[PDB]
RNA sequence: AUAGCGUAUAUUAAAGUUGUUGCAGUUAAAAAGCUCGUAGUUGAACUUCUGUUCAGGUUCAUUUCGAUUCGUCGUGUGAAACUGGACAUACGUUUGCGUAAACAUUUUACUGUGAAAAAAUUAGAGUGUUCCAGGCAGGUUUUAGCCCGAAUACAUUAGCAUGGAAUAAUGGAAUAGGACUAAGUCCAUUUUAUUGGUUCUUGGAUUUGGUAAU
RNA sequence: AACCUGGUUGAUCCUGCCAGUUACAUAUGCUUGUCUUAAAUAUUAACCCAUGCAUGUGCCAGUUCAGUAUUGAACAGCGAAACUGCGAAUGGCUCAUUAAAACAGUUAUAGUUUAUUUGAUAAUUAAAGAUUACAUGGAUAACCGAGCUAAUUGUUGGGCUAAUACAUGCUUAAAAUUCCGUGUCCUGCGACCGGAACGUAUUUAUUAGAUAUUAGACCAAUCGCAGCAAUGUGAUUGAGAUGAAUCAAAGUAACUGAUCGGAUCGAGGUUUACCUCGAUAAAUCAUCUAAGUUUCUGCCCUAUCAGCUCUCGAUGGUAGUGUAUUGGACUACCAUGGCAGUCACGGGUAACGGAGAAUUAGGGUUCGAUUCCGGAGAAGGAGCCUGAGAAACGGCUACUACAACUACGGUUCGGCAG
């Protein structure tokens, strides 16, 4: 096909970000960056659609150039329209003082949730790979892109670090195994809540997770999709209110409008 | 130890010539096996062979990645290569009714295996190996089939 | 505009198998490099030649048209010395590229025993290249440098061929890179199986 | 503050409240200027670029700067 | 021209264009309800289907 | 019929005039002159039946009642088909804390769940675009705000995961060392920081006694 | 809305079609007043095209002795030209080709490539030569000047000066490890002493890659370590990743020098010899992005297609070669295979595949050139340049068939399926 692909329509773009059907053509394809094109919400639509903070394209570009340094992505600046705010990222205004993170709620669509000052410092990294790197010092390498250094040994693969993005030094961790709470990242599944059953590896492919919630429903979803929330039944971030539980849609209207 | 070829066949990644086995003047003695980590045993004769075969799965580099065949082996007529049968039943919505179909897949005999025409055969997916071959044979299961080959159906 | 497309070809059942798009360049082949001894040429001025190739990813692949010396090992000594490389002998693929004097992964060659043989008269205190008077040892005894030169010659039996060979000073050493590719002619000496082979290969063809 | 109002707004905002002027016919003359430009090298280049019939961002700037300079606040 | 609007039908029509008792019909729901115009009548009767489709559906 | 309405042509219902559901074939068009027969399609009956006890719901009935109310709830009592315990020669061992694994259960088709799943469509919730097509918005003077939405279903085939007893195919001990068990013989063999002998384990093969309703 | 009616007879019950009725696409005829939306040279001719336009781009952060402005006497605001970057491979258009092909859903890449993004690394600037590091060297465009043509976004000579352009090169860890010495002591090729080599990468070869999801004892030697010393003393954490590696990360040889190891820029300043923010170039590994190949399964009509494939590849095996990589992709040798009534092979399609569309009691029938995703092509074929990506086509070369100028000798930024 000639080579990459620099454009994105709106009909294509993902159902997450909620744009219009009726809006344009074209919507922000997401920069190159930190998570992946379909896992990502860009600036752009963070400050145009949610925030309103930019009411058209003009005045995203206005905020994300003005020499005043405007937004900030766990700490560090960026002034790209199209810059790919993941999962699990801090996102902080510098002018409000607003510190969001970047969430999906039960219905798989995004979310900014406010978070008070102690929160904002903390950032939940989940563990991609494990090596010995060259001169023989072990490394690790995580979700959003982080290599990480001489880390605590005890660390397995597919962990979640709780990370101190003043300090850049891993704080707590917890890892993938049988009574620890999470957060599942993709799915039909997405954005649920809960504390793991066991896991069954098939070994071939695709390993799969059992999950329950508060309430006691039961889920599954392959090992990818999983992201550790922190030890026992307490998690170490503050979830948008769903709490993580989904509601059936009988629950929705029954708590929503008293039937 | 068999050598007929033009070139000289010796595995890849065991050196033979070592200091102690040059005492030696008998062929190798120090052999490739491997571990194909699916619960697949590596066979008795992988260890034991004199065999070069750069295509099996345990005396060699070959990686066995992402899919699994059962299948009958139909032919054994050629060099280092079977072909594999699958039967399935295909279902026609409007007749509401299933419709016999099969398909051959070549799969790669490593000479650690002895295989009977009409005999059951596991293959893992492998890298391509030839124009036809994208498997590689795993594990034989021995049985006697009655009358030619081809007319004998299994679903499994 | 050479093609490694498997379109061109009949499918398993025979049948002519249909072509809408074109050739493509990312599917390009190259032209071969037939990669030449210029040792034994006395007509050539120009040894050495190699050639930059502007490569998919714009990376490098360097092809050696003409290769004189390469970097050989002696396996059971893990000895590695730069040596010339005399005669292409053997060709399993192709004997016209014996004629050729062609150099390609798993040829056969003939290498100069000179740094090998030095080596080892340094190491163990032996001259391979003489029949006679082998040892080269020093005369205080109870030296520990010469010591060594004992210790080291005490385990040490190699195979009449290797001895032989050193005595021509020609040494028989199948090419293990990718001229076409690398650059280069690396290789390996031949020892006790792929010797006695390669040896009777040698002999039944010059039977 | 009226310094953000004038550096916010864009352009045709502030001919609606007269504060700017007209946008004056770009498309036709910056296509034929496109023409000989493409058409000729550098000297003569320059030559045309003298007689562009845009709007400079500079006459930009400096219209909202001089009007910056004539307020009064409330 | 590209436009992601969406297709409407408001009406049906009869698989029989001439039929006394329900031209008839048809006429005395004009008369009593003030319309002009067969189709909106039959719109209605359409509405009238949409809804019954849907009750069916959740009878099954 | 109506700001629309004729006509031509392809295609849809009409068509049970293409028929799986679902057609016809003595005489309306239609059984091949007749047998053998391979592919194909199709295939008789039998195997943990059954009974007894416990619990959980889910239904039912109503000369049991109740409470309140414009019909649900609680409760009876019995009666069902379950679902799941339990003992009965009876859907398994063995181990670590109702759930895993390993062992053992011949495979599958089939079926129930689940994962993986692209939006726009379609079905559909919410919402008065003046209705409506439709859009994804909106609603509120508590206003340097507040309230709430952008659901959900569907997503056929084949892959994947897992629960399954019927039905259907296929299997297993008929030249049996088949099964269990004891005692030997070989070939390998992780651990015991290392190579050697002995061993140990283990995991294959093999010889012979014993056990069994063979 | 799960409905049927007209026509064979003198009449009758049948079969059966014709006809009516209905929806929906194009077309068309007549007729047309508001408002809200709105398809639109697919079908025939992937036929041919005049003209205009559809691809450009500058920050404070690569080059300014243009110009402007009476500007920090090296420039400093504004801002051409022209080098140097980057883009031009997306987008838009069309459906001619195409029937396991493309496509769809599911896989693999442990068989690969990826400019721009995000994160992390980086002590050694090979040898010979050269060596200033308070920083190396030679050029050229714009410009000035002279020309050629009837002709174009043609370019020829001549005089100037920059670059993040084009060249070149300086930058003092320790330890350990390997080798060498006819060195000391010795007897362990062991210790001390002396001398080399020693970044990364490239190319081969060899040594080990550690395993605590796990079990031990009898002889010998145990190698070590407390310890000269007989005596022992055991041995138990120290090294990640996978289902699996010949993976990661390492040791020892050499090999290449065609890898990288900053001679670049801003800004704000504590009054200025020092701080604090940044811009950019580039290597490796991840990461994003996209691609190449790739597993399984699934297409319409046709037997007035029953056998097909294999003289140079048909199926497999070997060495090579080539490629970004896998592979008969290609070569040499070898074997005789591979597919087919479960329809091979071969025709046809007024056939691009899906997402979907019209009808629909149920089951079906019939369409999908056309918003989205794939695929293909740019008049027809082929071949290339350059790039991170191209067989590009709003790039070049050639032919076939054509388009535009011509002073006839030449020329075209000639290619509406934007
Ligand atoms: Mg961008
Ligand atoms: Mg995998
Ligand atoms: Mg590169
Ligand atoms: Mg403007
Ligand atoms: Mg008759
Ligand atoms: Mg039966
Ligand atoms: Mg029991
Ligand atoms: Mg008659
Ligand atoms: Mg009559
Ligand atoms: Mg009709
Ligand atoms: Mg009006
Ligand atoms: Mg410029
Ligand atoms: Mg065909
Ligand atoms: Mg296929
Ligand atoms: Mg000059
Ligand atoms: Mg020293
Ligand atoms: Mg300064
Ligand atoms: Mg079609
Ligand atoms: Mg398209
Ligand atoms: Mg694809
Ligand atoms: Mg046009």
């Amino acid at each position: 096909a000639r080579g990459p692909k620099k454009h994105l329509k709106r009909i294509n773009a993902p159902k997450s970000w909620m744009l219009n059907k009726l809006g344009g053509i074209w919507a922000t394809r997401p920069s190159q960056g930190p998570h992946k094109l379909r896992e990502s919400l860009p600036l752009s639509v963070l400050l145009k659609e949610r925030l309103n903070y930019a009411l058209n394209g003009r005045d995203v570009t206005l905020i994300l150039n003005d020499k005043e340094q405007n937004v900030f992505v766990d700490g560090k600046v960026r002034r790209d329209k199209g810059y790919p705010t993941g999962l699990m990222d801090v996102v902080r205004i510098e002018k409000t003082d607003q510190s969001f993170r970047i969430l999906y709620d039960t219905k798989g669509r995004f979310v900014l949730k406010s978070l008070s000052k102690e929160e904002a410092k903390y950032k939940l990294l989940k563990v991609t790979a494990k090596a010995i790197g060259p001169n023989q010092i072990p490394y690790i390498v995580t979700h959003d892109s982080r290599t990480i250094r001489f880390p605590n040994p005890e660390i397995k693969i597919g962990d979640t670090l709780k990370y101190d993005l003043v300090n850049n030094k891993i704080e707590n961790f917890a890892h993938l195994e049988s009574g620890n709470v999470c957060y599942i990242q993709q799915g039909n599944n997405i954005g649920r809540v809960g504390i793991i059953q066991h896991i069954e590896k098939h070994q071939g492919s695709f390993d799969i997770c059992h999950v329950k919630d508060a309430k006691g429903n039961a889920f599954a979803t392959r090992l990818g999709n999983i992201f550790v929330l922190g030890q026992g039944k307490k998690s170490w971030i503050e979830l948008p209110s769903g709490d993580g539980v989904r509601e059936t849609i009988l629950e929705e209207r029954k708590r929503k409008f008293s039937y | 130890d068999t050598q007929i070829q033009r070139a000289y066949q010796k595995q890849d990644g065991v050196f033979l010539n070592s200091k102690k086995l040059l005492a030696k003047k008998t062929s190798a003695g120090v052999r490739y096996y491997k571990n194909i980590g699916l619960g697949f045993k590596t066979p008795k004769e992988a260890i034991e062979g004199t065999y070069v075969d750069k295509k099996c799965p345990f005396t060699s580099n070959l990686s066995i990645r992402g899919k699994i065949i059962k299948g009958l082996v139909i032919s054994t007529k050629m060099n280092r290569t079977v072909i594999i049968r699958r039967d399935y039943l295909h279902y026609v919505r409007k007749y509401n009714r299933y419709e016999k179909r099969h398909r051959n897949i070549p799969v790669h005999i490593s000479p650690c295996f002895s295989v009977k025409e009409g005999d059951i055969l596991v293959a893992g997916q492998c890298r391509p190996i030839s124009k036809t071959v994208r498997f590689n044979a795993l594990q034989v299961v021995p049985n006697e089939i009655i009358g030619s080959v081809r007319k004998q159906f299994l679903l499994f | 505009g050479i093609s490694r497309d498997s379109k061109h070809k009949r499918r398993a059942t025979g049948g002519r198998m249909p072509v809408h798009r074109k050739k493509r360049a990312f599917e390009k082949g190259r032209p071969i490099s037939m990669t030449k001894l210029t040792t034994q040429s006395t007509t050539i001025t120009e040894k050495r030649r190699i050639r930059p190739v502007r490569v998919r990813g714009g990376h490098l692949k360097f092809r050696a048209l003409r290769l004189c010396e390469g970097n050989f090992s002696w396996g059971s000594e893990n000895i590695t010395r730069k040596t010339k490389i005399l005669d292409v002998k053997y060709n399993a693929t192709n004997n016209e590229l014996v004629r050729t004097k062609t150099l390609v992964k798993n040829s056969i060659v003939e290498i100069d025993s000179t740094p090998f043989r030095e080596w080892y008269k340094l190491h163990y205190g032996i001259d391979l290249g003489l029949k006679k008077d082998r040892t080269v040892l020093g005369n205080k005894e109870k030296s520990r440098h010469v010591q060594k030169r004992v210790k080291r010659t005490k385990a040490q039996a190699l195979e009449k061929n290797i001895e032989e060979q050193f005595v021509s000073q020609r040494i028989l050493a199948c090419i293990t890179s990718r001229p076409g590719q690398s650059g280069r002619a690396d290789g390996y000496i031949l020892e006790g199986k792929e010797l006695e082979f390669y040896i009777r290969k040698l002999q039944s063809k010059k039977k | 503050n009226q310094q953000y109002l004038l550096k916010y707004e864009p352009n045709y905002r502030l001919r609606k409240v007269k504060i700017l002027g007209e946008k004056p016919n770009t498309r036709r003359s910056f296509k034929e200027l496109k023409r000989k430009i493409k058409r000729t090298s550098g000297k003569a280049i320059t030559k045309l670029l003298s007689e562009k019939k845009g709007d400079t961002w500079a006459s930009v700037q400096s219209k909202k700067s001089d009007h910056l300079k004539n307020f009064v606040a409330k | 021209g590209k436009t992601y609007i969406n297709t409407s039908k408001t009406y049906s029509t009869p698989r029989r264009p001439y039929e006394k008792e329900r031209l008839d019909n048809e006429m005395k729901l004009i008369g009593t309800f003030g319309l002009k115009n067969k189709r909106e009548v039959w719109r209605v009767q359409m509405i009238l289907a949409k809804f019954r489709k849907a009750a069916r559906e959740l009878l099954t």
